[PDB]
RNA sequence: AGUAAGGUCAGCUAAAUAAGCUAUCGGGCCCAUACCCCGAAAAUGUUGGUUAUACCCUUCCCGUACUACCA
RNA sequence: CUCGCACACGCUUACAUCAGUAACUAAUAAUAUACUGAUAAUUAACAACCAAUAAACCAAAACAACACUAAAACGUUUAUUAAUUACAUUGUUAACCCAACACAGGAGUGCACCAAGGAAAGAUUAAAAGAAGUAAAAGGAACUCGGCAAACACAAACCCCGCCUGUUUACCAAAAACAUCACCUCUAGCAUUACUAGUAUUAGAGGCAAUGCCUGCCCAGUGACACCAGUUUAACGGCCGCGGUAUUCUGACCGUGCAAAGGUAGCAUAAUCACUUGUUCUCCAAAUAAGGACUUGUAUGAAUGGCCACACGAGGGUUUUACUGUCUCUU
RNA sequence: ACGAGCUACCCAUGAGCAGUUUAAAAGAACCAACUCAUCUAUGUGGCAAAAUAGUGAGAAGACUUGUAGGUAGAGGUGAAAA
């Protein structure tokens, strides 16, 4: 009833959803890594 | 029929081989040279892995028939955790015994005499029950695996204190987790009692026979009860690897070669985990016979014959609230035939030591109805327990 | 993500096995059957449908077993009874009046004259009398019982012609089957399962049924009392 | 028919109420203040099976 | 207000080849009445225009009918 | 005056010692758990990491003695193998985390409610208005849409709609809406991922809402089935005019026409177009309110359900009793 | 393409419900922890992009709750509030 705190931290969930391993398991995920490498991002993924 | 496998759960079959392998006289091009997967190249087929030097942990398990003791004949093994359906009937059939209700006259007359009672027997046993179930643990509700061996050991100490009045109880000593094996042939099938026991008591001098010669002769005409739909073997473990060597728990020259009492404890929190009282009495019949049969063959020989000097082995089963008492006498070694002399076994069933215990005071309508302490007490159950312990002396 | 079905056990065992609910979700993860989920946790008992199954192939003759106990099975609406014989035990569906300490005969020998029909015995349809109530019907020889297993459901044999038996299913539909198929004589246990009354909405949730959707759908042309002639007899006999 | 249905139910309620007063008089004249514990007067003049 | 829409023997209907049933009038049958059988009479709401009329259109009159909503 | 110690999850040196704060950070000052610089620290017994196969075993947790229905997490032993060789690696601080903030918000478990943890007032004057709290003469709902709020009150009865507990529009509607036990209609004779390790007393696609008394008539149209005639309304839906007739009134009855049948039982000025503040009685000094009757409602009506009742309700309306600054009238 | 760490529902694995009234652990009753949010007053760039104070409903179940997994926009999910 008081929104604004939708982010509840959790390392298990964060590394399972946005981790480096998951990014390389799906063909669409690899393209996300390729786009960030081309753009010059400092952190490709969590 | 309806096989219990499921296609999805079962391991998938290997993928079909590439068409290149089907062409005779054509060497396929594989990616094994680059030792990594590459699309467009045929999948290599490798020979089964053959490590030059065998490694203990990481090698495949050897086949069962590779063991030197493997034998074609199927031998049946009865360990601690084997359940028998017709517990009293199957144990009687496999052992060739006759069930006699009530403890023997020697045991029962040894407890009714007031000259064989500990000081404050009623009071000390009452404290032993309270100590076992409420006092021995910091928690309010001790679990069964904690108070099942405590109550048995507490009662042993009570009857151990009688050594001052009878200076012959010093000939007894206890043994723990010994390896016992006894193999005998029973009507063209091979049985073996193998495993361990909870607690064992041994005495230097053998236990005198308890059955009169009148009862032994009457045992010849007794006919063992039979059950057609259920084979006697049901409930045992079928093992193809075994050794036909009756091995007791001790080597030669042991100063206590005569076992006296076996203590079986059913300690488990969950109801299905523990033995049923009918099945528990079966567990005592075979193990008491296994110890008895070991002496009957060590002291006389491997030849099968009727024993002129019987061997008597006692055993007590405990649940923590209900007790089982068994006295077994062995008379026959040639168990192949069912027409000879049968053995004897006196069994007292469901000797309730106490009805119920209240760890906390029950309160109904803001008043105390039943205070802390056991509800109902039957001293005769302990009195019989004391009788078995003093049977040797 | 693809899930794994809990039906992974390969060897038959009388002890209850662990069971995982589905909730109507297929292997993909989407809802396919609505109104299922959130039930009380249950364990599954391995039920041997094939009544005739010798312990060993050395002696293919008829064998007789003994009933130990009759228990309640959460999965099916009937009551299963533990049956032991030889060196193995089996869970089979109990008939109307099967109790502890009873003997059950399983046989397949198709005799010419007849065989007396008992309340628990299983005989091939070729040896049973014409007016016999049966359950656990085996559609094809060796396939196993598939039909008539609910509580209180019993089919009646009709006639045996040219070495082929015709039975009446509980849906009042005639079925044709070879006379060598094994069947069990009697009515399935828990006869008053239909007369059970659910006292509250919560008991439905305990069973494992979720409430229906609240969308109000106007009735179409499918509704209304439909009178339709009985479909023709379903035959599993392959005519050469 | 439905006029008699209303009256029959109306007379039954008065029959039950008058029965309650008779039981209520018994314990009040006996000296008690409340009806004996565990005693709930049943509705005898109620449709059952 | 607007729109829609109808009138036919005393009555109600179908056709415009103005018919059918009933009512009404006369006679027969019966002790008398009714039923029944026989015979006769009877009308196109109104004005005008529709080759000329009628079913149509128009005028007059009676009565019927729907709608009158967003702020 | 009282949300205190510790673990898990999270945050990541913000913690500790010493020194400095003209200025940066604290919404101010003193000052330093919060700003700057240097130096220093959490030491494993607790916690993470921490064998495989075959076989025996139908028998619940609730002080569990023994039982209930919804049928229930929680394993031992035997056999065959398992590198055998002090000291391995890793988490140990904190006044902290998610909400743009040093935010009156959000936050799981164990044990206490304290022995522990904290400060409502920066200094004054004591105007109006506003917010919160206490008390009051005589009167006790005369206030007002409503007794909203407040009260030394903390009770009694009637009606309407839903049976009931429950559920929903996170952030203007918590209800009379949805769900629900019950009843009924409909579709399916069956195997390895749903339904289901099930098999018509089963399982799906829906309607209507317990119980009790009932659920009338209509397959012409549409839809469905049969896939032909036809069969189905607890399938969508429907369930009539004109004229005359017993002194008068009313219309049992009669003539005539159209329909697949012509609204049956019941209830009723209702939450039910308008007429409408229908008429009448009771309640009040006074009644467009409330309850009970009369009743063509020409637009009520029978599982798009009619009707009656117990219990229940932070729903909607009325009455009595008790209380009170709601109000006469404010202090 | 990326999102079910909030929320709707489900699958795993855990953890809570003290006292009081009754043969009752009965979707019973009184009342806390706990969970929802009925009514009114403050607040309206506020302490808060939905809160505080008083008062309320449930409180052994169709109940609350932690960890983690599943369903993704022509869809998911829904005791239909679009
Ligand atoms: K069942
Ligand atoms: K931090
Ligand atoms: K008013
Ligand atoms: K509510
Ligand atoms: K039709
Ligand atoms: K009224
Ligand atoms: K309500
Ligand atoms: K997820
Ligand atoms: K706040
Ligand atoms: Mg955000
Ligand atoms: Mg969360
Ligand atoms: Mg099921
Ligand atoms: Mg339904
Ligand atoms: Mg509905
Ligand atoms: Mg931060
Ligand atoms: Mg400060
Ligand atoms: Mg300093
Ligand atoms: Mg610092
Ligand atoms: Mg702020
Ligand atoms: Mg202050
Ligand atoms: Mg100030
Ligand atoms: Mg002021
Ligand atoms: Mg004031
Ligand atoms: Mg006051
Ligand atoms: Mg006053
Ligand atoms: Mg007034
Ligand atoms: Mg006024
Ligand atoms: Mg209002
Ligand atoms: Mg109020
Ligand atoms: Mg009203
Ligand atoms: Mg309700
Ligand atoms: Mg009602
Ligand atoms: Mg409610
Ligand atoms: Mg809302
Ligand atoms: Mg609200
Ligand atoms: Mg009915
Ligand atoms: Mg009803
Ligand atoms: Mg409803
Ligand atoms: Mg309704
Ligand atoms: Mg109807
Ligand atoms: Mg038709
Ligand atoms: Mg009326
Ligand atoms: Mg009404
Ligand atoms: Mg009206
Ligand atoms: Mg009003
Ligand atoms: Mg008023
Ligand atoms: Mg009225
Ligand atoms: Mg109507
Ligand atoms: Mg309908
Ligand atoms: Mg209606
Ligand atoms: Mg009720
Ligand atoms: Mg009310
Ligand atoms: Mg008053
Ligand atoms: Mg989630
Ligand atoms: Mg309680
Ligand atoms: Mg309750
Ligand atoms: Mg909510
Ligand atoms: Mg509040
Ligand atoms: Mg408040
Ligand atoms: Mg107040
Ligand atoms: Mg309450
Ligand atoms: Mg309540
Ligand atoms: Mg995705
Ligand atoms: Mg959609
Ligand atoms: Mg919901
Ligand atoms: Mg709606
Ligand atoms: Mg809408």
């Amino acid at each position: 009833k008081a929104r604004g705190n939708e982010y509840q931290p959790s390392n298990i969930k964060r590394k399972h959803k946005h981790g480096w391993v998951r990014r390389l398991r799906t063909p669409t995920g690899v393209q996300v890594i390729l786009r960030r490498m081309h753009k010059g991002r400092k952190s490709l993924s969590h | 029929a309806y096989e219990w496998g499921v296609r999805s759960t079962r391991k998938p079959e290997p993928p079909p081989l590439d068409r290149v392998y089907e062409i005779p006289g054509l060497e396929p091009i594989t990616y094994a040279g680059k030792m990594h997967f590459m699309p467009g190249l045929a999948r290599p087929v490798f020979p089964p892995w053959d490590p030059g030097w065998t490694h203990p942990k990481f090698r495949r398990l050897p086949p069962l028939h590779e063991h030197p003791l493997y034998k074609d004949q199927a031998c049946y093994v009865f360990h601690q955790r084997c359940r028998l359906l017709e517990g009293v009937k199957q144990a009687l059939w496999l052992t060739k015994t006759q069930l006699i209700e009530g403890l023997p006259e020697k045991v029962l007359r040894l407890a009714d005499d007031p000259r064989n009672h500990i000081e404050n027997q009623d009071e000390r046993v009452l404290n032993a029950i309270s100590h076992a179930r409420l006092w021995h643990s910091t928690e309010d509700i001790p679990k069964r695996e904690t108070y099942c061996p405590v109550i048995v050991d507490s009662l042993i100490q009570l009857c151990k204190s009688q050594i001052l009045k009878h200076p012959s109880l010093a000939r007894r000593i206890c043994a723990q987790n010994n390896t016992l094996s006894a193999t005998w042939n029973r009507e063209s099938i091979l049985l073996q009692v193998h495993g361990s026991s909870g607690a064992r008591l041994n005495a230097k001098d053998p236990l005198p026979p308890v059955a009169s010669q009148e009862e032994v002769e009457a045992t010849k005409n007794h006919v063992l009860e039979t059950f057609y739909p259920i084979s006697p073997t049901m409930g045992l473990q079928e093992c193809n690897v075994y050794d036909v060597n009756d091995d007791t728990g001790f080597q030669e020259g042991y100063p206590y070669p005569c076992p006296h009492t076996l203590y079986f404890l059913e300690s488990a929190n969950l109801r299905p985990r523990r033995f049923q009282p009918d099945q528990l009495r079966a567990k005592m019949i075979l193990f008491a016979f296994g110890s008895a049969l070991a002496q009957a063959r060590l002291l006389y020989g491997n030849d099968s014959k009727v024993l002129e000097q019987p061997v008597v082995v006692q055993s007590v089963g405990t649940d923590g609230r209900l007790f089982q008492f068994l006295v077994l006498q062995l008379n026959t070694t040639d168990l192949a035939s069912d027409e000879g002399v049968k053995n004897l076994a006196w069994v007292d069933s469901d000797q309730l030591l106490y009805q119920h215990f209240w760890c906390l005071p029950v309160i109904k309508k803001k008043v105390v109805v039943e205070p802390v302490g056991p509800i109902g007490f039957q001293p005769e159950t302990f009195r019989k327990f004391l009788a078995l312990y003093l049977h040797g002396a | 993500a693809t899930s794994v079905s809990w039906k992974s056990r390969t060897k038959y065992t009388v002890m209850p096995v662990k069971m995982r609910k589905s909730g109507g979700r297929n292997h993909t993860g989407q809802i396919q059957v609505h109104g299922i989920g959130g039930g009380h946790k249950q364990r599954y008992r391995m039920i041997d449908f094939l009544r005739f199954r010798p312990e060993h192939e050395s002696k293919p003759g008829p064998f007789e077993e003994k009933v130990i106990a009759v228990r309640y099975d959460p999965c099916r609406s009937a009551d299963i009874a533990l049956v032991a014989g030889g060196n193995r035990k089996r869970w089979i569906i109990a008939t109307e009046n099967m109790k502890a300490g009873d003997t059950v005969l399983n046989s397949d020998h198709i005799g010419r004259m007849a065989v007396a029909a008992r309340e628990g015995d299983a005989h091939p349809l070729g040896a049973l009398p014409v007016g016999t109530l049966i359950n656990n019907v085996e559609s094809e020889p060796g396939r196993g019982a598939q039909y008539i297993r609910a509580a209180g459901t019993c089919g009646v044999l009709l006639r045996k012609v040219n070495g082929t038996a015709i039975i009446q299913l509980p849906s009042k539909r005639q079925m044709q089957v070879l006379e060598t198929c094994i069947a069990t004589v009697g009515r399935v246990s828990n006869v008053d399962h239909n007369k059970r009354v659910i006292g509250k909405a919560g008991r439905n949730r305990w069973l494992g049924k979720r409430p229906n959707s609240g969308l109000w759908q106007r009735k179409g042309g499918w509704a209304g009392r439909k009178i339709r002639p009985l479909p023709p007899m379903k035959s599993y006999v392959k005519l050469p | 028919r439905f006029l008699r249905r209303k009256v029959r139910e109306g007379r039954l309620r008065q029959k039950q109420v008058k029965f309650e007063r008779d039981l209520k008089r018994i314990w009040q004249k006996a000296g008690l203040k409340e009806a004996p514990a565990g005693w709930q007067t049943p509705k005898i003049y109620l449709k059952n099976q």
